[PDB]
RNA sequence: UAUUGUGUUAGCAUGGUUUCGAGAACA
């Protein structure tokens, strides 16, 4: 008799979903398909207007801390660099603030995340030649 | 081919005149706001009245038959401004709480149990993550014959174990922990009130 | 060619009518138990028209990535071919989807 | 240019943007908060479900005309403005 | 690359003197203070004894690391917790240029 | 498609190139080659192979094409790591760096004949 | 020749009683809020940019 | 936390995805 080849059949046809240890699945999904567009779309242009302007970009930022905290505690001297713009992107998936002192976004004090310049291991790996639906912004033609 | 061959606005006659002046029947989008108190009182008063009037249905006269029988039993609201204390508050007010963490509340042990949830980051609440109970061995726990008998008595044998001697107490009657972990508490010192006597 | 954008459907008449039933019932809610606890009490049955339009059972079964109101399951939400598509895609691999077993 | 955000802790809320409508760059919700505020009602400790209900009724009444306030129950729009009041104190 | 606050150089220098070496300060300080600021007995135990001069010793400790909690440039997160932040600055740097293939 | 003549070197291009592999296996296998097929294919999914893949009961060949230095783990896994008995290994033709990719995923081909017609054949 | 930081002074001290939120504070805002304007004033490639 | 018209002629004989019906996979 084999018994753990048959493990998981009565929780598949003698056993109700409100009356078992099976999880929803479309409720997480929901929120996280509709946020990969979102990076994807306004990813690349947050890049390009930053790059826009090469010099007198770190003018804006220095003038700006003189009126939130007054004194310019990162001032440093004409010899020095400031600081890197690094493109980030707000945060749309609305997470609970859970007490998991090991969770990665639990202690976020900020509405912005860093966005990955580049990715050698895309996450919507497809199973064939099928491509990703609303990744073609330029209409097809045909010979006709 | 079909579906297609439009129709002239015929809808032009002088006699027409109560037309396109005021907006059309409540809609089902406006119907978003709730009921006031004053319309559900209203059609309470006429629905009674119509059905007395000689609308009668077969299915109709089999529940007032049933409603009779529960009169008879005693089991009925019905009598041949107050200000009333609530059951929950009567207990609040009775209830001889601790002085500091270093003083002792019960005189036997007892075991607490509760499940908690930890994982990453979900965006909804998980369900069924609330509940409490407490146990204890009613032999350890001394106590005369007669009060014995009635401890179980109380609860009933669906809270008693008759092989180990266990008596489970679960709780649950609120969706947050903090706030059914307090119930228990204060049943659990209302229940010893009444079993010593 | 290219399939569609499967976190936006389409434009569609009555499957937004269905949302809005929805939110009408909720408000609503507390009002059906008030109509039947009235009944009750007094021992005698009676129709409810006002519950026709803001009834629970007005609202059925759709399915988001589509507009047909029917073939659509309370675990996966989706129509035969929604369901077909997202998981071609690479999506369900996360949530644990072997799709090996028959 | 644009107005500072001084939250409770943090140094950051979404929540004041939406509602003043400065970062949605919403016409109709920005011309929403000037109207609440005078009458003094705590918009800024609303649901989201109410905020929409509300503004959707201001537009409608404006584009059309104040010629329609019909509601079911025969309901009238200054009602729910003073309902909401009580609930919402300055 | 006309400025020199993008061009490749600059990117590493701020990418190891403000998150690796500013996480090990944090992370000796962190350790030092528990030295030399003990407790009576173990963490657990002390909460339920509400005794004076553990409530005291345990607040005085909160604020020292929390002063003494460097700002990461890269990281925006602002991780509290001294391991996690160890723990995410090796990934942000061996995803920089460290791996070869897939 | 620009070759490799535009500025490929040692500082970080080194392992930014494609090819193709340069197998060809010959010898018994257990049962029909089966054993064999599995190992490849689990191992293959890691690498991330490109191409296919043909095993036999004495016949094994294929052309797999991916990464310049991923292609140079599977050398030595299929010439000294197998666990059944290698008689030899032969060379067909290999190519280092080239643009874009033929195939997308990873398959073997198997005998799917009728088997109705085996008996005739 | 090559050294930016001359030392580092990592030390465990707290901070100071008082907040930096007093009258003094805020009347100082008005006049860094000036200069962002004027210099605005002098449109070269920084308008569009910011906005 | 709803929001960019058409559930209409026109798919075997020009169609993208999916699939029923017949045939094939060997050295």
């Amino acid at each position: 008799a084999f018994r753990y080849r048959r493990e998981g059949q009565f929780t598949k046809f003698r056993v109700h979903f409100d009356r078992s240890g099976f999880r929803p699945y479309i409720d997480e999904l929901k929120w996280e398909i509709m946020d990969w567009h979102y990076k994807r779309a306004m990813g690349p242009q947050m890049k390009k207007t930053l790059m826009s302007y090469q010099e007198g970009s770190e003018k804006l930022q220095y003038m700006h801390d003189l009126i939130a905290l007054g004194t310019a505690k990162a001032k440093f001297p004409h010899a020095t660099k400031r600081f890197f713009f690094v493109p980030a992107l707000p945060v749309t998936i609305p997470y609970r603030r859970s007490s998991n002192p090991f969770c990665l976004l639990s202690a976020n004090k900020t509405g912005w995340l860093q966005w990955s310049p580049k990715q050698r291991v895309p996450f919507p790996q497809p199973l064939g030649k099928r491509k990703v639906g609303g990744t073609d912004p330029q209409p097809p033609v045909f010979p006709k | 081919k079909k579906k297609r061959g439009k129709k002239e606005k015929v809808i032009l006659n002088a006699e027409q005149v109560a037309t396109k002046t005021r907006l059309p029947p409540i809609r089902l989008e406006d119907r978003i706001t709730p009921e006031p108190p004053a319309t559900v009182a209203r059609n309470i008063r006429s629905q009674i009245s119509r059905a007395v009037a000689g609308w009668k249905t077969k299915r109709m006269f089999t529940y007032r038959n049933k409603y009779r029988l529960r009169r008879l039993v005693g089991m009925t609201h019905d009598i041949d401004g107050r200000t009333f204390v609530t059951p929950l508050t009567k207990l609040q007010h009775q209830a001889a709480l601790p002085r500091s963490p270093l003083h002792a509340r019960f005189d036997f042990p007892h075991t607490v149990h509760y499940d908690v949830f930890w994982g990453p980051p979900q965006v909804e609440e998980e369900p069924n993550k609330s509940g409490c109970w407490v146990s204890f061995r009613v032999a350890d726990l001394k106590l005369s014959d007669s009060q014995e008998q009635r401890l179980l008595d109380i609860l009933g044998p669906e809270r008693y174990d008759e092989q180990t001697g266990v008596v489970c107490l679960e709780a649950d009657v609120f969706p947050q922990l903090n706030h059914n972990a307090a119930y228990l508490g204060d049943i659990l010192q209302q229940l010893m009130r009444e079993v010593k006597k | 060619l290219n399939p569609p954008p499967i976190a936006f459907p389409s434009f569609n008449r009555r499957c937004q009518k269905d949302w809005l039933a929805r939110r009408a019932f909720a408000e609503n809610e507390v009002n059906g138990r008030i109509y039947k606890n009235v009944y009750q009490n007094l021992g005698f049955k009676g129709p409810i028209p006002i519950l026709n339009k803001v009834g629970q059972y007005r609202i059925r079964m759709r399915c988001i990535s589509g507009g047909y109101s029917r073939g659509i399951f309370r675990f996966t939400r989706m129509a035969r071919m929604g369901m077909l598509q997202l998981a071609r895609e690479g999506w369900l691999k996360k949530y644990g989807y072997r799709p090996g077993l028959f | 240019p644009e107005a500072p955000q001084p939250p409770a802790g943090l140094h950051w809320s979404w929540w004041e943007l939406y509602v003043k409508g400065v970062n949605p760059e919403y016409p109709p919700r920005q011309r929403m908060f000037a109207f609440l505020t005078a009458q003094g009602v705590d918009v800024l400790e609303m649901e989201i479900r109410e905020i929409e209900d509300v503004t959707r009724w201001l537009e409608m009444s404006n584009v059309y005309g104040e010629k329609f306030p019909r509601f079911p129950y025969d309901v009238t729009f200054q009602d729910k403005i003073e309902a909401l009041k009580e609930k919402y104190p300055l | 690359y006309i400025t020199s606050a993008n061009f490749s150089e600059p990117v590493e220098l701020l990418s190891l003197a403000e998150d690796l070496h500013k996480a090990e300060i944090y992370t000796q300080t962190t350790e030092k203070l528990e030295k030399q600021w003990p407790a009576a007995g173990g963490v657990a135990k002390g909460i339920q004894g509400d005794q004076f001069f553990d409530v005291m010793a345990a607040a005085v400790r909160e604020d020292l690391q929390d002063q003494s909690r460097p700002v990461l440039v890269n990281e925006l997160t602002d991780h509290e917790n001294p391991y996690c932040m160890k723990r995410e600055a090796l990934r942000r740097l061996v995803l920089h240029a460290c791996t070869r293939n897939c | 498609t620009a070759p490799r003549v535009v500025r490929d070197r040692d500082e970080t291009n080194f392992h930014e190139m494609l090819g193709k592999f340069r197998f060809d296996l010959q010898g018994s296998f257990k049962e029909n080659g089966d054993m064999l097929r599995d190992s490849l294919l689990q191992v293959g999914r890691d690498l991330f192979l490109v191409g296919w893949v043909k095993c036999r009961s004495r016949f094994a060949t294929g052309h797999i094409q991916g990464d310049v230095h991923a292609l140079s783990y599977m050398r030595r896994y299929l010439e000294k790591h197998v666990d059944e008995s290698v008689s030899s290994v032969r060379f067909y033709e290999e190519n280092f760096g080239m643009p874009l990719l033929e195939y997308e995923r990873l398959s073997a081909v198997n005998d799917f004949r009728a088997p109705g017609k085996k008996q005739q054949h | 020749i090559q050294q930016p930081v001359v030392l580092r002074v990592d030390i465990g001290l707290g901070d100071r009683e008082p907040v930096q939120d007093t009258t003094a504070f805020r009347k100082k805002q008005e006049q860094s809020r000036r200069t962002l304007q004027a210099a605005l004033d002098h449109d070269e490639r920084l308008a569009r940019y910011h906005g």
